[PDB]
RNA sequence: GCGAUGAUCGGCAGUCUGACAAGU
RNA sequence: UGAGUAGUGAGAAA
């Protein structure tokens, strides 16, 4: 049997019209450094780039990522333990965040994408109607998100 | 369109149990397990076959949620001939009486309902399908009728409670099979009307990854019904 | 019509009692039997003590025993239980005098048509004196309207749409067609359709005639002979 | 546990009654048992309201039997002779029908006594 | 720590003892999960000590609401009894924590378990069925769960067989049958008699009363002053059939026929008044149906016009749920109700259907509101 | 001393044929 | 020998 899977109801063509606030939105393992390195707290960074309340979301796959980092990067482990981040349980063998990160958004089109991996940031680029947050300069920064 | 007199071209469906009835329209039907009477006032297609006059129900999409999913093309569908199926929030015969067409004589359907009005033709179809087993009961507590029922390939929810998760895990956690099979219909404005619909579905997809159902698809409903997927997933248990 | 109407009859205490206990019908078949099972025992409670021996055999009676304890059907009041046993009486009654109307049936045959029953049997003898009308009414008519006399539709179907007409006609279910096989079938309905007749006019006109049958039972002969030549 | 139920309160009543009175002047309102049984039927009411005074209370409860199974809202009052009143009609009514209508110039209050009756319900 | 193990199947209670125990920390492992679904690992585990089977269907709905309740029922402590040693503590495995309490409260010395470990083997108990009794007598666990579950079903529904009005549509079907099929059977005891002295097929047309004059009256020849007298007594002689069958068989052109002949007539006969006698029985009970399902309805129209109107519904819930209009028009075919004569149709119409409503709709009707609304038909009827 | 618990509007249709058949 | 067993729905009386 052939496959075509339906666009999301979420969209019209670009813009996505189920995501509001306030925004559920997952956070990659490399933007904890440019976090800490920046010294931009996670959940208020996002409030005032985003100008809402804002509920950060730690899977397991990234989580998995950040205790092998080791002792090097116990801040960042600490800070993804803070009780204000809710926990996504995973279903899927694999522990590549990445991969972990593209599905869930291809599965549900109500996630911001925190992360500045190159690679990852595309991917997400190609995929209609995901806000993409990253940070750069002083503090985070919203591309595909106009209710801004 | 489809009207009473009316020639058609009977063929099976991809699914095991489901047949199509072509024409100028087509019309997705299942055998009637009791031939010569509607259960809901369905149209039903009689096809003379050597000569023996077998008869076949449609089956409407705008009334059986699980219906308007097969319409939107499910890639698996658990339910199949001469397996146990579980059905939850059987509030009449409407959908079941056609699930119970497609397991067939070899298996049956356990319906569970709880509001006794509904439960009453419940009954009174039960009368005329031997396969199907009703169980008056509320599905939130499955220690009630644990006595009823053993294992379920199976289990089908199409219960409109905010709870319904719960509900799923308890049932599934009981009666379904290691690998087996899990199909739940989603209404997000029962569960929260407060957040969008999207929202709803991935917050209820997580709930059953928390209970070891490993989901493995969902459909959107339109344009049949609104604000409607249904979810379909393995139960892992180890 | 008591064949017709026992069945009808069958059919709603199947039905009725089928409500109080659905099961028995697919167990036993037999009607007879059927209403038995209702007057020896009246309620699913009673079958576990109950013996059905005489009316069903050993594996027959555990299963309805079984089915009993584990059935669908609903409780039913004394006032219920009731009437559906006066069915179930009536049921019963029905086949002691449709096996009495048989044998009475039968005896007569033997007096006034000896020879055909014979040759041809009780029953089918009936149906050939019945659809005539009378025995002298039948025994006027050629031995060719005899061989076709039941099958009128398929007669006249045939003879205007340019068509074989029928070989049997009612005579196809006596007990020398059915030994016949393949196209002799129709030969033999010739043979036994002309010493039918032979026979006939022996019991309709014969004044002081021997309540015996010997002319049926040479009449007979001769056909045997000719069905065991004809088949060898 | 009541035959009668849902019975809205004195509050409840009073805007179901409002709409009844709107309704009315609208041509919207469907008055009597036989004509709320035949909307059922046709599946043109958006909900139904019964008098819980009825003498007797059964010559109604036929439909309760045939609203949820058409998924159709319905609530009694606690008065026939105030529900008739709000009906314009000069008798009292045990029941009536609010039709469906989409392009109705009173939907909007119509469907916010229908969310409170859900909510009973 | 478990060695025995409670399982409740439809037929009776099984208990089970542990023979083995898997690893507890290894629970998770897939090898261990693997072995419960296997069967032939799962017998290793765990082996049957005792079934009890229920005596009857009353024992298992009894039994299964105790079991539903998280209670438990004396053949539940029973099998306990048997096969529990005495006893630190006994160690038992049941599905329910709401049945432990209440184990524990009939035997001190059992300590129930109800932890995923347990969840386990009861998940392998259930899943290999019939094949783990080693061929004892279990029936087939499908079967029976039907059987049970529509009585535990039907049981929190309050399904009465007082609401039951299926057998008065049987009734009807039935009556109807009956009464072609009397006059069916009695014309044809009127020929076979008719030979033999045909003018009490004329004399007494109405068949019932024939076939019991041919009972009495066998042979024709027979004719005595205390025979007329009796005779007489049968029917009356207001009609003068008496005078006139003692006269006229006297002198008659009737061919005797023979005894056998005779015997079957006064036979055949007896069947048609053993048919007709029943139906006057079952029409009894109709009646008495009727009374009791629908007061209101047999009251307010009659007990056998009610009920074809039920049976022309299909239900009295049908009938209930049918506007005025439709009830109507469904003895429109019979004239179940019957232009002045039409308004009364229409009225009645109405009146027959709020009163199949207070029927249908009532744990136990009265003829209270039947009465009053026929009287309102009444002055309906008396104002045309 | 009215009414939404309901005013008003017998036909088709005619009872097959008649000396050959089977074997070396 | 050949040869088919989905009535309407507020008036009415004066
Ligand atoms: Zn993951």
């Amino acid at each position: 049997t052939r496959n075509i899977p339906q666009v999301s109801s979420a969209l019209f063509f670009q813009y996505n019209q189920a995501i509001k606030p306030p925004y559920q939105v997952l956070i990659d393992t490399n933007f904890i450094n440019f976090s800490i390195q920046k010294k931009v707290d996670i959940v208020r960074g996002m409030m005032d780039c985003l100008l809402a309340k804002c509920n950060p979301l730690i899977t397991d796959c990234v989580m998995a990522e950040l205790e092998k980092l080791g002792p090097k990067y116990r801040i960042a482990l600490k800070l993804a333990r803070d009780p204000r981040i809710k926990r996504l349980s995973c279903s899927h063998k694999g522990t590549y965040a990445d991969d972990c990160l593209v599905h869930r958004v291809l599965q549900h089109k109500c996630y911001i994408v925190a992360t500045n991996d190159a690679g990852l940031k595309q991917r997400i680029r190609k995929i209609p109607g995901i806000p993409l947050m990253s940070v750069g300069g002083h503090a985070y920064v919203i591309e595909k998100l106009p209710d801004v | 369109g489809a009207r009473g007199g009316a020639k058609v071209v009977i063929e099976p469906h991809r699914h095991a149990g489901v047949y199509i009835a072509r024409g100028k329209e087509d019309l997705l039907v299942t055998k009637n397990m009791a031939p010569g009477e509607s259960v809901y006032g369905e149209k039903r297609i009689s096809v003379e076959e050597p000569p023996t006059k077998v008869e076949y129900r449609v089956w409407n999409p705008f009334r059986s949620k699980l219906a308007a999913g097969i319409m939107g093309g499910l890639d698996e569908l658990f339910i199949a001939p001469g397996k146990k199926v579980l059905y939850l929030g059987a509030a009449s015969g409407t959908s079941v009486s056609h699930v119970s067409d497609v397991v067939g004589p070899e298996g049956v359907v356990y319906a569970v309902e709880f509001s006794h009005r509904p439960g009453r033709e419940l009954i009174s179809m039960a009368k005329k399908r031997p396969n199907i087993i009703p169980i008056i009961e509320d599905a939130r507590h499955p220690q009630k009728y644990r006595m009823l029922i053993g294992m379920v390939d199976c289990v089908f929810a199409d219960v409109a409670q905010p709870d319904q998760a719960r509900i799923i895990a308890l049932n599934s956690h009981m009666f379904l099979k290691d690998q087996g099979g899990v199909v739940i219909s989603i209404k997000a404005n029962c569960i929260d009307s407060t957040v969008d619909a999207e929202t709803v579905f991935a917050r209820e997809v997580q709930k059953l990854r928390e209970e070891r159902i490993k989901p493995l698809e969902q459909l959107t409903l339109e344009p049949y019904e609104r604000d409607h997927c249904i979810v379909v997933g393995r139960y892992m248990r180890s | 019509d008591l064949d017709k109407e026992l069945n009808t009859y069958a059919m709603r205490c199947k039905e009725w009692y089928g409500w109080h206990f659905p099961e028995l019908a697919k167990i036993v078949t037999d009607s007879v039997a059927y209403a038995r099972i209702i007057l020896t025992m009246g309620i699913r409670s009673k079958a576990s003590e109950t013996d059905l021996s005489e009316i069903l055999p050993e594996e027959i009676e555990e299963r309805v025993k079984t089915a009993a304890e584990v059935s669908m059907g609903t409780e039913i009041t004394q006032t219920d239980l009731d009437n559906i046993n006066a069915l179930a009486e009536q049921i019963v009654e029905f086949a002691a005098y449709r096996e009495q109307l048989s044998n009475y049936l039968s005896a007569r045959m033997k007096a006034i048509a000896p020879n055909l029953t014979q040759l041809v049997g009780e029953l089918v003898g009936a149906r050939l004196i019945a659809h005539s009308g009378s025995l002298i009414s039948l025994a006027k008519s050629p031995a060719s309207t005899i061989q076709i006399l039941g099958a009128e539709k398929a007669l006249f179907r045939a003879l205007k749409t340019k068509h074989d007409t029928p070989k049997y006609g009612l005579l196809y279910h006596a007990s020398l067609v059915g030994q016949a096989t393949g196209k002799n079938k129709g030969k033999i309905a010739r043979v036994l359709a002309a010493k039918a007749a032979v026979s006939l006019r022996y019991d309709a006109l014969a004044e002081d005639r021997d309540d015996s049958g010997d002319i049926g039972l040479e009449s007979r002969a001769k056909v045997e002979n000719r069905l065991s030549q004809l088949e060898g | 546990n009541p035959k009668a139920f849902p019975l809205a309160d004195a509050a409840l009543t009073q805007q179901i009654l409002d709409v009844v009175q709107q309704a009315a002047n609208l041509r919207q309102l469907k008055k009597g048992a036989n004509e709320a049984t035949k909307t059922l039927n046709r599946g043109i009411s958006e909900f139904i309201i019964m008098a819980a005074d009825c003498e007797p209370i059964e010559i109604l409860l036929h439909l309760p039997l045939l609203c949820e199974d058409k998924n159709v809202p319905y609530v009694f009052v606690p008065s026939r002779v105030a529900l008739g009143r709000a009906c314009g009609v000069s008798r009292p009514v045990i029941a009536a029908s609010i039709t469906t209508n989409d392009a109705s110039a009173i939907k909007t209050q119509i469907y916010a006594v229908k969310d409170k009756i859900e909510t009973l319900l | 720590p478990i060695e025995y193990l409670l399982f409740e199947e439809p037929t009776g209670y099984a208990v089970f003892k542990v023979k083995l125990q898997q690893d507890d920390i290894g629970s998770r492992l897939k090898e261990v999960q693997e072995q419960i679904n296997d069967f032939g690992a799962f017998t290793k585990l765990i082996e049957l000590v005792s079934f009890a089977p229920f005596k009857g269907a009353a024992e298992a709905l009894e039994n299964a609401n105790d079991i539903s309740e998280g209670l438990v029922s004396e053949s539940l402590k029973a099998i306990l009894d048997l096969n529990l040693p005495k006893a630190k503590n006994i160690t038992l495995a049941i599905s329910d924590k709401n049945l432990g309490p209440s184990i524990k409260e009939e035997f001190p010395y059992v300590d129930c378990i109800s932890n995923e470990l347990a969840q386990d083997l009861i998940r392998g108990v259930r899943l290999h069925g019939e094949k783990l009794f080693k061929g004892l007598q279990s029936g087939d666990l499908e079967r029976a769960q039907l059987g049970l579950g529509h009585a535990y079903s039907r049981a929190k529904v309050k399904f009465s067989v007082q609401k039951n009005d299926n057998h008065i549509i049987q009734a009807i079907a039935l009556l109807d049958q009956l009464d072609k099929d009397i006059n069916t059977f009695a014309m044809r005891v009127k020929e076979w008699y008719g030979w033999h002295f045909p003018e009490l097929a004329k004399l007494v047309p109405d068949n019932y009363t024939f076939a019991k004059l041919v009972l009495f009256i066998k042979d024709k020849a027979s004719l005595n002053d205390d025979s007329l007298h009796d005779l007489a007594a049968l029917l009356n002689e207001d009609s003068g059939i008496a005078q006139r069958v003692i006269d006229n068989a006297r002198i008659s052109m009737g061919q005797d026929i023979s005894e056998t002949d005779m015997e079957n007539v006064c036979v055949f006969a007896q069947r048609v008044a053993s048919l007709a006698d029943y139906r006057r029985q079952l029409y009894d009970y109709l009646c008495e149906k009727m009374h009791t399902v629908a007061p209101n309805l047999s009251e307010l129209i009659g007990e056998v016009i009610g009920a074809r109107l039920i049976s022309h519904a299909g239900s009295l819930t049908n009938l209930s749920k049918q506007a005025a209009s439709t009830v109507q028009i469904l003895g429109a075919e019979k004239a179940l109700f019957r232009k002045n004569k039409g308004r009364i149709s229409r009225y009645l119409a109405n009146k027959c259907s709020m009163a199949s409503r207070i029927d249908n709709y009532s744990e136990e009707p009265s003829n209270v509101f039947g009465s009053v609304l026929k009287k309102q038909v009444e002055q309906r009827l008396e104002f045309y």
